[PDB]
RNA sequence: UAACUUCGGGAUAAGGAUUGGCUCUAAGGGCUGGCAGCCGACUUAGAACUGGUGCGGACCAGGGGAAUCCGACUGUUUAAU
RNA sequence: GAAACUGCGAAUGGCUCAUUAAAUCAGUUAUGGUUCCUUUGGUCGCUCGUACUUGGAUAACUGUGGUAAUUCUAGAGCUAA
RNA sequence: UCGCACGCCCGGCGGCGACGACCCAUUCGAACGUCUGCCCUAUCAACUUUCGAUGGUAGUCGCCGUGCCUACCAUGGUGACCACGGGUGACGGGGAAUCAGGGUUCGAUUCCGGAGAGGGAGCCUGAGAAACGGCUACCACAUCCAAGGAAGGCAGCAGGCG
């Protein structure tokens, strides 16, 4: 499950490959346009809150 | 007498509620040299579909026929008779069409078998497109 | 069908355009305008088939899109603009003026006129009509609306309009004695003095009229277009003067003109 | 819808009786006295002359 | 969908007619508005030619004209009491053309007070009302209101409706298509016709 | 609502739909002095709402069709096979 | 001056004859019982109540992507009438 | 809102157009109506009606007239002068062939009018569509597929199978 991360203040964005279910428990069962603290996304991710803007499905 | 229906019956133009300390009635001449019957002026009935007292205008064709049945209410049926020429035999062939016509209650003495003059109008109902404009009594039938 | 038509077959075109059969499948459909489709004459037909200033449809498009053609005092860039009775075609660059007038047959004839005659035109009124605040109106046969007319103008009169200002200069009252031109029917193009006015309530009134040779002919009132007091036209009449010569003496003058010409 | 005429016409008509000796010998005179090519040249001339007669006869009754 | 067409029903003789074309766009119907009484709600419908029609779905106010005095005021609709077409259309409170409704007396009572200077209805007189009926009035206009007294007498039938606080009106506009509930105040012979119909209906 | 028929039947043929509760509406009459007043008694039709589609809720209460044999039918008969 | 927003057109034309028997259609008339883009002509300070020009989005574009696949589209950044 | 010019006064005035707008006429129409007109069949003689049939009143809906539909009423309407039902190897007409005078047969076919886009039904936008080289279903047929899904309508021009 790829993660498409965009930071509008600097206007920069990149794609992050993540494959660990333990790291994504914070995201599941959450609707779109909800704010989630991404502290469990890794060691570089503390103090970040990321809004979910919706992605694609396995079939696109 | 007149108010025999659920809604109040009146002519749409006459305002009958003027402050005072006989009802005036609307009527018109329909043209084409047709004389408005007297009992349409001193009468007391009302009718949307009466040519002399309602909002129907006479246009189109002016036809004639003979009365056949008078069982419907404020509408009768006349019968038009004519001949149809067939070229092969050089002969004619009697044909007839009978048609529904709205008889205003001003033409009050109408029997079976007299000649009426009908003028085309707005389509009044499913099968009625004509009003009676004058009635001529048949031969004899005066007594 | 499912909407308004936009084409016109040649064989279904009005006959007086004199369109042929083998040039094409389609005929120029007149654009919507002041004149009816069957009684008009598209600008395409006038320049390519009558005057022959062009040869094809593209050549006339170049002519009218250089703003050379001025119809009724206004510049028109529509190749299919419908020009009808009494319209003044004015091609200023070549120094030439026209007025569409029916000839003795059912056709629009080319009729060169002087520049002083091209400043005005006659037009039949169709309606008398009161505006929003008591302002009188009238409607001409070519769909002009003009306010505050002379109160003595009635529904069948004709008026003289100055094409620069569009205002009435003088009018002719419809009554017996006045000269007339027939714009429609089996007698169109004929000229005569109105003789009688027989009116049918509900139906169409008929007008009896006799030409300068004593021949009498009738027509419906909707085809009557008065063009002068007494027997003096207010316009210049074309060749033949609106006298329809029968087939018998048409050949008699055709060959006698031929043996006069050799 | 195409732009062409389709207006055509036959210029002759065959006789009803095919094998009449009197008729055969009379149109063999003409075809040899005028050097014609077949009977259809004789037939189309009888046919044009029949139009002229048919026009006059209906005019004469007028 | 809904069709207003003549080809789907029997001929004059009574024979079945077989259609030759399917349903057309211009032969369409739309669901009935069924205008109730309540806070104002109109939806607009785009109709043939690009025009507009206004579906009044809930409608509470409407201006009615008092014909005998030519006084047209905006009034609030109370109730529907009679309908000549259907008794089911008065059990539900739906406004259709030519249905007898109740409207309040207040806009007309004010006008009569300030135009004739008489009390109508009014079986204590509050300060605002007593002063308009007893204001310091010069003579020059006193006779004006005094000659206006001659025709100040209204019909008896209207009088007890004024002291009751509400009038009987008849809707003349078509609220399901115009979006308005306009009409006129009943009076005269037409008033007594609808009064005995309402009375005898109750039984 | 069929075959057939002694034209009487077959026939409740066969086959379908509906059915509660509640709130209403309309029609159907007497007596006294085309109107008014005072009295009524039960029925039928229609509508809105409403219930976990449930309603002839227990009781009562025809399975049907296509043919053959015999006796026309109703009736009677070996009390104890 | 590509691209994209905007406006218009795509209801014409072309093909075929299955349906259709007072239906279609034809001639004749009515809309004084109606809609009408467009063209032409009129109207367009008639109203008695920030204008030296108001607002925030969104394509085209840059950039990050998904699906085996479509004239499929998502999230981010700008900017016009 | 936009473009060409470019001037005149003592910053203010200026010409010619383009585009757009409410309304009225006009044009192109469209839609409902009027009257008369059609092939064969009686082994089709009675048909239509509380599942609108024919009228009345009040309304709803519709761009408007109208059983178009609703409520309440009346019992009407058509037929031997051929109704109603059925058949058509029936799209109608202007026309075509044959013809002395009469007629008989043909008109799928280039012009006008109708209808339809595999069969039905329902809509969006639009002045104008119940549109199919527009959309949404169901039926039949049929295409690609990673098996999760996507896509379709030649009675247009060619061309192919039958
Ligand atoms: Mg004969
Ligand atoms: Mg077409
Ligand atoms: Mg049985
Ligand atoms: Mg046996
Ligand atoms: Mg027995
Ligand atoms: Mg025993
Ligand atoms: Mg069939
Ligand atoms: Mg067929
Ligand atoms: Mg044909
Ligand atoms: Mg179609
Ligand atoms: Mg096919
Ligand atoms: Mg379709
Ligand atoms: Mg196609
Ligand atoms: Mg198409």
């Amino acid at each position: 499950m790829k993660l498409n991360i965009s930071f509008p203040a600097t206007g920069c964005q990149k794609l992050i490959e993540v494959d660990d279910e333990r790291k994504l428990r914070t995201f599941y069962e959450k609707r779109m346009a909800t704010e989630v603290a991404a502290d469990a996304l890794g060691e570089e991710w503390k103090g970040y809150v990321v809004r979910i803007s919706g992605g694609n499905d396995k079939q696109g | 007498d007149i108010q025999t229906e659920r809604a109040y019956q009146k002519q749409p133009t006459i305002f009958q509620n003027k402050k005072r300390v006989k009802l005036p009635r609307y009527y018109k001449n329909i043209g084409l040299g047709f004389k408005t019957p007297k009992e349409a002026i001193e009468g007391t009935y009302i009718d949307k579909k009466c040519p002399f007292t309602g909002n129907v205008s006479i246009r189109g064709r002016i036809l004639s026929g003979v009365v056949t049945k008078m069982k419907m209410q404020r509408t009768i049926v006349i019968r038009r008779d004519y001949l149809h020429y067939i070229r092969k035999y050089n002969r004619f062939e009697k044909r007839h069409k009978n048609m529904s016509v709205h008889l205003s209650p001003c033409f009050r003495d109408v029997q079976i078998g007299d000649i009426v003059t009908v003028g085309e109008c707005r389509p009044l109902s499913k099968t009625v497109r004509f009003n009676v404009l004058k009635v001529t009594k048949a031969a004899g039938t005066k007594k | 069908a499912r909407g308004p038509k936009k084409h016109l077959k040649r064989v279904a075109a009005p006959k007086h355009w004199m369109l042929d059969k083998l040039t094409g499948v389609f005929a120029p459909r007149p654009s919507t305008g002041p004149h009816k489709l069957r009684e008009c004459l598209p600008l395409i037909i006038f320049l390519r088939n009558r005057l022959k200033y062009a040869l094809t449809g593209d050549e006339v498009k170049k002519i009218c899109m250089q703003r050379f053609i001025k119809i009724d005092g206004k510049v028109r860039t529509d190749i299919t603009y419908p020009a009808g009775f009494m319209d003044v075609i004015s091609i200023d660059k070549t120094g030439e003026n026209f007025r569409l007038i029916y000839d003795t047959k059912g056709r629009f004839a080319v009729h060169r006129i002087t520049p002083e005659e091209a400043k005005y035109k006659l037009c039949k009124v169709r309606k008398i009509f009161v505006g929003t605040k008591g302002i009188p109106h009238l409607v001409t046969h070519d769909a002009r609306t003009i306010r505050y007319p002379d109160p003595l103008i009635k529904v069948n009169d004709t008026i003289q309009i100055d094409l620069e200002t569009g205002k009435i200069t003088d009018f002719i009252k419809f009554d017996t004695g006045n000269l007339c031109m027939v714009t429609g029917g089996a007698n169109l193009g004929r000229i005569g003095v109105i003789t009688n006015r027989e009116r049918h309530p509900g139906s169409f009134d008929v007008v009896h009229v006799k030409d300068a040779n004593g021949n009498s002919f009738a027509t419906r009132l909707s085809n009557i277009f008065v063009i002068g007091k007494g027997n003096k036209p207010w316009i210049s009449l074309p060749r033949g003067k609106g006298i329809r010569l029968t087939i018998a003496e048409e050949r008699d003058k055709r060959l006698a003109a031929k043996q006069s010409s050799g | 819808p195409v732009a062409r005429s389709w207006v055509c016409r036959k210029t002759y008509v065959t006789p009803r009786r095919p094998f009449e000796k009197s008729r055969l010998d009379q149109e063999l005179k003409l075809i040899g006295e005028y050097g014609l090519r077949n009977k259809r040249e004789v037939w189309r001339v009888k046919f044009t002359l029949a139009k002229i007669r048919k026009a006059a006869r209906e005019l004469l009754t007028l | 969908g809904i069709s207003r067409d003549n080809w789907h029903k029997r001929r004059k003789t009574g024979g079945k007619r077989k259609p030759y074309h399917k349903k057309r766009k211009y032969e369409l119907g739309r669901p009935a508005a069924n205008t109730k009484i309540g806070p104002r709600r109109i939806h607009t419908v785009r109709v043939r030619g690009g025009n507009k029609k206004y579906r009044a779905l809930r409608l509470d106010v409407g201006n009615f004209s008092w014909g005998s005095e030519c006084c047209t005021r905006k009034t609030r609709i109370i109730d529907v009491v009679y309908n000549a077409s259907n008794n089911e259309l008065v059990r539900t409170k739906t406004l259709v053309k030519n249905c007898i409704v109740l409207i309040d007396s207040t806009p007309y009572r004010q006008w009569y007070e300030s135009h004739y200077a008489l009390p109508l209805g009014r079986k204590k007189l509050t300060p605002e009302e007593e002063e308009i009926l007893n204001k310091k009035r010069s003579k020059k206009i006193q006779k004006k209101y005094d000659e206006r007294k001659k025709n100040a007498k209204i019909s008896s039938l209207l009088e007890e409706q004024f002291q009751q606080g509400k009038l009987l009106a008849c809707i003349a506009s078509r609220p399901g298509q115009c979006g308005r509930a306009d009409g006129y105040v009943l009076e005269g012979k037409e008033l007594e016709f609808y009064l005995r119909k309402i009375k005898a209906r109750k039984g």
